[PDB]
């Protein structure tokens, strides 16, 4: 009874950051050999569980999340980090117990002219609670006068596009991130 | 980036016709191409598709197995062989380009664009 | 996936805030576009990826909503903005268009 | 109507065998809303007692998922679909088992749904539904759970007997 780990990592497409997919894994036998013993994983770094100790344990629930971020924002997917994505898009609890996987996907997710299908949230009233997401796209209120749904002075759109092209350097190249969690 | 079309016209039922969609200033040979039609007084309905490398082609459902799409990267021309026509197919046909590139012609990963530029249409009867 | 707009005859005065919805069946995230076809002419590309603006169009046209709902909001109707508006998903590979919204 | 009771203690959601616990409980001398079927709110946990089903959900509409528990004469069915059943669609979970003074305790935490029945209401079933619930309706006395810590005196074979606020 192998786990669908093959489907999560080899999915045809990953959702945007502000609408990260979440899949429930239970009642299965998990094999982490193919994950750690693969050179395609640029970053396999995690907290509270050593990677070699993964296969000798039992869990009650496995949660897998996925999205696509830039190369320079990978350091922000970690507990106790402050930044644009952590404060506004995807926040982890300080006592996080799970392994984060990310790798380059320039050849897949980036197209000449701009892949404007990837977005991120930039404006919000307050920071996000851990493992909490909001897909609401209401116009942001930044000034005193109510916006009433018209863009203009202090009424910017809360979403912006990364716009991947294969011309940028490694810093801006698309990365696909998988964030496993255990409990 | 000016798309021009030709062909079609008056034809007997059950006949065969071949259309042309030419490129006049861009790199067509490595863009994809798509065909969209509309009936008089109706909406738009998807018809066909073709990759830039001419390896992957997808057709519609109501016309599956009866149309053939082909392209020539040398002369920057696109064709659609249609045969065994009915009275339903009488409509206006546009050839639609795609917004953005993709270097790797991978299966189930092409043709996710938004039809950046269209043509002027014809009068297929 | 099957597209479903539910205006069919919506018409307003010169200058308003109309909202054309576009109901769907599955979840496609942000893979939905918008078109604008004047009578007897080829359609012109409008908001694509449900959030971007094609170069050239004014800022009075907006695209919002996420998940299985998408709406196009016009800030102020003018004489130029009187035509049909279609939907188009490109998640799977049937390309299901819309039905039509005559302003 | 209103009434006052002295019951409502359950095993604190964990399965060890034997103590003081700080979990969601029911205050002893609380006011229970005597009834005789309005759409009551859920809050954080309800103490349901009776002397044949429930509808759990937020809007009770196709917009949001709603949980349904129903008992037949010989079988129990648990489904969480987009009900309006007038119209059942989609939904991911279906459960079938032997059918359930009957009293219950419902709580929704950590995406799990837990049911207790019978004091020392024993655990009955746990469901990984993973939905939010804020309101319900009964197809009986209704109480509301509160986060107050208790002291539980086990009886050397489990079987909780006495509780202290
Ligand atoms: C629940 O699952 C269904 C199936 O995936 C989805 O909604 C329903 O999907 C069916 C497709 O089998 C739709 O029926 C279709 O209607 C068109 C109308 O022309 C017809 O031509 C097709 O042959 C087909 O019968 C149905 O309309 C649709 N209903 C709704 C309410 O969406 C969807 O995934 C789920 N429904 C939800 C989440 O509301």
């Amino acid at each position: 009874n192998l786990c669908p780990f093959g489907e999560v990592f080899n999915a045809t497409r990953f959702a945007s950051v502000y609408a990260w997919n979440r899949k429930r894994i239970s009642n299965c036998v998990a094999d982490y050999s193919v994950l750690y013993n693969s050179a395609s994983f640029s970053t396999f770094k995690c907290y509270g569980v050593s990677p070699t100790k993964l296969n000798d344990l039992c869990f009650t629930n496995v949660y897998a999340d996925s999205f696509v971020i830039r190369g320079d924002e990978v350091r922000q997917i970690a507990p106790g980090q402050t930044g644009n994505i952590a404060d506004y898009n995807y926040k982890l609890p300080d006592d996080f117990t799970g392994c984060v996987i990310a790798w380059n996907s320039n050849n897949l997710d980036s197209k000449v002219g701009g892949n404007y299908n990837y977005l991120y949230r930039l404006f919000r009233k307050s920071n996000l609670k851990p493992f909490e997401r909001d897909i609401s796209t209401e116009i942001y209120q930044a000034g005193s006068t109510p916006c009433n749904g018209v863009k203009g002075f202090n009424c910017y759109f809360p979403l912006q596009s990364y716009g991947f092209q294969p011309t940028y350097g490694v810093g801006y190249q698309p990365y696909r991130v998988v964030v496993l969690s255990f409990e | 980036v000016q798309l021009v079309e030709s062909g079609g016209g008056l034809v007997k039922p059950g006949g065969s016709l071949r259309l042309s969609c030419a490129a006049s200033g861009f790199t067509f040979s490595n863009y994809d191409m798509n065909w969209v039609r509309q009936a008089p007084g109706k909406g738009l309905e998807w018809v066909s598709s073709i990759s830039s490398s001419s390896t992957y082609t997808h057709y519609a459902d109501s016309v599956k197995g009866r149309f053939t799409i082909s392209r020539d990267n040398a002369k920057n021309s696109l064709y659609l062989q249609m045969n065994s026509l009915r009275a339903e197919d009488t409509a206006v046909y546009y050839c639609a380009r795609d917004r953005a590139y993709r270097l790797g012609e991978l299966s189930s990963l092409w043709g996710d664009d938004a039809f950046d530029i269209w043509g002027q249409g014809t009068m297929v009867t | 996936v099957w597209m479903t707009q539910s205006p069919s005859l919506l018409s307003a005065s010169t200058g308003d805030r109309v909202t054309v919805s576009c109901r769907m069946s599955q979840d496609i995230s942000s893979y939905l576009a918008w078109y604008q076809q004047k009578p007897g002419k080829a359609p012109e590309l409008l908001i694509y990826a449900a959030f971007t603006l094609q170069s050239g169009v004014p800022s009075r046209f907006s695209g919002s909503g996420s998940g299985t709902e998408f709406t196009l909001t016009i800030s102020s109707l003018q004489s130029e903005d009187f035509a049909t508006y279609y939907c188009q998903q490109y998640y799977s590979f049937p390309h299901t268009f819309g039905q039509g919204t005559k302003l | 109507y209103t009434n006052s009771f002295t019951r409502g203690v359950y095993y604190p959601d964990k399965v060890f065998r034997s103590h003081s616990t700080q979990d969601l409980f029911l205050p002893f001398f609380s006011n229970v809303t005597w009834f005789h079927n309005p759409v009551l709110p859920f809050n954080d946990g309800v103490y349901f007692a009776s002397t044949r089903g429930w509808i759990f959900g937020t809007t009770l509409d196709s917009k949001t998922q709603s949980l349904l528990i129903v008992n037949n004469a010989t079988n129990v069915v648990i489904k969480v679909c987009e009900f309006q059943y007038s119209s059942a669609n989609n939904c991911t979970f279906e459960y079938v088992s032997q059918p359930f003074l009957r009293e219950f305790v419902f709580k929704n935490i950590d995406g799990y749904f837990k049911i207790y029945s019978k004091s020392a209401l024993e655990p009955l079933v746990d469901l990984p539904i993973g939905i939010n619930i804020t309101r319900f309706q009964t197809l009986y006395y209704v109480g509301y759970l509160q986060p107050r810590t208790f002291l539980l005196k086990y009886n050397e074979n489990g079987t909780i007997t006495d509780a202290v606020d």
